């Protein structure tokens, strides 16, 4: 699924702002009216009215002693004051239920919906930014911490609390009248209170924190140290690394922080409508601010950053001394290589992603595929004899994308040959006739330890999946490093750092395909999966899940002979999973009990 | 006695919370603020309706007035009395709900103070075993930074805890006021300080410095010659 | 004080007219509705004017002497 850039996020916000800006709440409230009192006041009002009605008719039918007609009038005023004072309360309550709540609950409802859509587009990135802080330990650095953390804490808190409250307010305005619950009213109050605090003009204002946030982000702060500048520093002086390139990591930071303020401004717009203040179109300011953070990034930080990316972890593994393996990652005609992941859970495995390219080095989501290569430990590592590693930093010229990588290990001498085809950013067509080839004289040799050698491990890719123009193997610590050079810079400068449409895929965490059809259950329809009883059904566990009870089963028909496959599933409870042939069982998993969802990873094989 | 660990403390707390959560007071759809607001509104309407029915009553019983008219005035006196009766209905319900509530609450606060005193003893030992450390301390920037980052949240939490204890050990306005402040939805809430306390504790705070990490440093600064091992001292802090 | 003064004497006169009978039923109603409108407004005004008169008359005296003493 595509992440549509900062430009994408920021306009998504602007849209919701517009939707709020064009809501009418015409007409006089404190919003401290007890809405539960409608019936009480309606009754007192109803009774007082008809008494003052009757007493009124008596006075105006004359026939009445003067002195007495006075006393009765004074008793009509006392009564009327009280009816007036009551109908005050009851009018406020009836207009809050009748005009206000309807226009508000639909507007809050819409905001919650269009905000959920935006929060998904950046969900990927709380996990891809957490990966960094785990692996982190000037005055210019300390200064922007002191300058920003106050504003960061307040914005974040007020954003999260506003989101949490708008999603759980009752949206059915019917639900608020006549039999309203403590709970329904408490959600609405909690929201109007936060509204009052977010919009209060005082020296500790939301607007003040939102402004100083931007001032720190761009370095309008006495010293002229942007946070982007400092955040860049910490990332470039990384002693132990995470996936992606400096560019990616910083642009990730840039996304998180813009996104924050984007929603700061939306929250502010929302809160002003709730309180019925005069409309301010924050859109202009929001866009100016977010645009400046982009230009500061594009101009002052970006050109200093590396587009290199490497395997983030390593693994001790023993290989073969007596195997001469050939491993070939080759994209299909129209496709380009997008990235890799070495993992070792089922066994030492090299996964390779490929896909067709869009303009400006973006990737075509739907056209995207992966292939698993087995036993790469026999390729990368020796066991008892030294292994020679021909090292060459292969690099092609701008406009070339790598479409094939071949690894050859012969008599413990590992080499590689890279092939790249000419690509056009304007169309995003790859030219199959314009090929360039380079291979690996200058080498490094690692001696085999009894224990193993540190082979690469983890995802070798850019933060956002992108075709590549460089590739090489490095050796150290007895450690082997795969490195590539991404086109993320060239892709950010045409699309998003220019406010043009942007189509970035985020480097996947796991597998993105399966031979199993409808391998990812989301709706009630299970497509290729067939149920048998009402004992088998789809449970909405947030992300939906097949469920079985008693004897309830789900099946799906399917493989090449005598080959190894990988099974992985995410399971909860105490299930039984079979690959049965109606005589043989090829794979079985019972006897597994879990409180919560885990992922289980096994292999299977005339 | 035995100290039953953090798991032990935290369950002890959960229990008292449950005990509060399961206290059944007047189960009125409306808040405390809405009961005392409605009490005053109804008390006033009752007060006024009484003196009107009083005046109208005196007029009727001063006679000297037409039979047919004296009827219509009486029918207007009944309507008025029915309405005062129907109002005092509401005001009785409100006054009896408050008569259920305060009893249910004062005993529940009383119990909380008692069950909390029991837990505070299980960790009493360690204000004296932590004081042993500060006496033997004497400076990073990494240390100074997490002081400035946490002390705001530390001070208020500590304040609200101690002040709540002091106010329940002596039972009611002073308590309902602190209550109102602790529960108010604004950007600078108790919940906000409670959250940022945790964010600082675990290092979910942009740069990713946990206070545990920074405290740990200070303790293992090789100048700290007090009883126990680094593990112990840090786990004490924890 | 002025708005109060004027509204009072009008509602006063209109009040006396209603309670001197001799008036068509339908009309005596409309004049009453015009007495309520007037009275609401006089009530709402005297609200403000009471607050102002008590601030000047009870409050300020007790406060200004207490602030005065505190300063000393």
């Amino acid at each position: 699924d595509y992440f549509n850039g900062i430009y994408g996020f920021a306009t998504g916000i602007k849209d919701i702002m517009g939707m709020i800006f064009k809501t009418d709440t015409g007409g006089n409230l404190t919003l401290d009216e007890i809405l539960k009192n409608q019936n009480l006041l309606n009754d007192i009002s109803g009774k007082l009215d008809g008494i003052n009605g009757d007493l009124g008719d008596l006075i105006a039918q004359g026939n009445l002693n003067s002195e007495l007609a006075k006393e009765l009038l004074k008793i009509s005023n006392e009564q009327n004051q009280m009816l007036n004072h009551v109908n005050a309360q009851l009018n406020a309550i009836n207009s809050t239920l009748n005009i206000y709540l309807p226009k508000i609950t639909s507007m809050l409802n819409e905001v919650m919906k269009q905000n959920h859509v935006l929060s998904l587009q950046i969900e990927f990135l709380s996990k891809q930014l957490q990966e960094i802080s785990d692996k982190l330990d000037n005055v210019l650095i300390n200064s922007t911490l002191t300058e920003i953390t106050p504003a960061y804490q307040r914005i974040k808190y007020v954003n999260e609390k506003f989101d949490e409250l708008t999603s759980t307010v009752e949206k059915n305005p019917k639900s608020y009248q006549d039999n309203v619950t403590k709970e329904v009213i408490e959600n609405l109050n909690e929201l109007t209170e936060l509204a009052k605090s977010v919009t209060k003009n005082d020296m500790d204002s939301f607007e003040f924190y939102l402004q100083t946030f931007h001032d720190v982000m761009t370095g309008n702060n006495l010293f002229g140290r942007s946070a982007l500048k400092t955040a860049s520093e910490l990332i470039t002086k990384e002693n132990v690394t995470t996936r992606g390139s400096e560019i990616g990591k910083v642009y990730n930071f840039l996304i998180v922080l813009t996104s924050l303020q984007a929603k700061a401004f939306l929250t502010l717009t929302a809160c002003r409508k709730l309180l019925g203040l005069t409309d301010i179109d924050y859109t202009q300011i929001m866009n100016h601010h977010i645009d400046g953070q982009k230009r500061e990034f594009r101009i002052n930080i970006l050109p200093t950053l590396s587009n290199n990316f490497s395997n983030p972890s390593y693994s001790k593994n023993r290989g073969s001394d007596i195997d001469d393996p050939i491993v070939v990652l080759e994209a299909a005609p129209g496709y380009a290589l997008i990235g890799f992941e070495i993992l070792n859970d089922p066994l030492p495995i090299l996964k390779g992603y490929q896909a067709r390219l869009k303009p400006n080095y973006q990737v075509d989501r739907e056209s995207m595929s992966e292939t698993i290569y087995g036993d790469i430990h026999k390729l990368f590592c020796p066991k008892q004899l030294e292994q020679k590693y021909y090292i060459k930093d292969i690099e092609f010229p701008e406009g070339y994308v790598i479409t094939k990588i071949v690894f050859e290990k012969r008599l413990n001498q590992l080499g590689y040959e890279v092939t790249a085809n000419f690509y056009d950013p304007s169309t995003g067509s790859i030219d199959l006739n314009k090929v360039k080839v380079e291979s690996s004289d200058e080498y490094s040799i690692i001696k085999a330890e009894t224990d193993g050698i540190y082979m690469p491990l983890g995802v070798v890719s850019e933060t956002f999946l992108t075709p590549i123009y460089g590739f090489g193997l490095t050796v150290d610590n007895a450690a082997i490093t795969l490195t590539g050079k991404s086109y993320l810079r060239e892709s950010l400068l045409e699309t998003d750092l220019l406010n043009n449409e942007t189509y970035l895929i985020a480097s996947p965490d796991g597998y993105i395909s399966s031979i199993v059809e409808n391998w990812n259950i989301t709706s009630d329809n299970t497509g290729s999966w067939r149920a048998n009883n009402n004992n088998a059904f789809v449970d909405k566990a947030g992300s939906s899940s097949l469920y079985t009870h008693k004897d309830g089963e789900f099946s799906q028909f399917i493989l090449k002979p005598k080959t190894n496959y990988v099974i992985q599933y995410v399971i909860k409870g105490r299930p039984a999973i079979y690959l049965k042939n109606n005589k043989d069982t090829l794979f079985e998993d019972t006897k597994n009990n879990f409180s919560d969802f885990q992922t289980v990873t096994k292999k299977f094989n005339v | 006695d035995y100290f039953n660990g953090i798991y032990g403390f935290a369950t002890g707390i959960k229990d008292i919370m449950g005990m509060i959560f399961k206290t059944d007071t007047g189960g009125s759809n409306l808040t405390l603020d809405e009961i005392l607001k409605n009490q005053n509104l109804l008390n006033d309407i009752s007060g006024k309706l009484d003196g009107i029915n009083g005046d109208l009553g005196d007029l009727i019983a001063q006679g000297n007035l037409n039979s047919e008219l004296a009827k219509e005035l009486l029918k207007i006196s009944n309507e008025q009395n029915q309405m005062l009766n129907h109002v005092n209905a509401q005001l009785n319900a409100i006054n009896s709900t408050l008569n259920i509530y305060l009893p249910k609450i004062t005993s529940m606060l009383n119990e909380v103070m008692k069950q909390n005193h029991v837990l505070s003893l299980q960790i009493e030992f360690l204000s004296k075993q932590l004081q042993e450390i500060s006496d033997k301390l004497d400076l990073n920037v990494l240390i100074n930074s997490t002081l400035t980052e946490i002390t705001p949240a530390y001070q208020r939490i500590k304040y609200v805890n101690e002040k709540f204890d002091e106010l329940t050990s002596t039972v009611l306005n002073e308590l309902t006021e602190l209550a109102k402040s602790v529960t108010k939805n604004d950007m600078d809430s108790f919940e906000f300080y409670l959250q940022t306390f945790h964010d600082v504790m675990t290092g979910n705070n942009l740069f990713g410095r946990s206070a545990l990490k920074t405290a740990s440093e200070l303790i293992t600064k090789e100048n700290v010659t007090t009883r126990g091992s680094e593990i112990g001292k840090v786990y004490n802090f924890l």
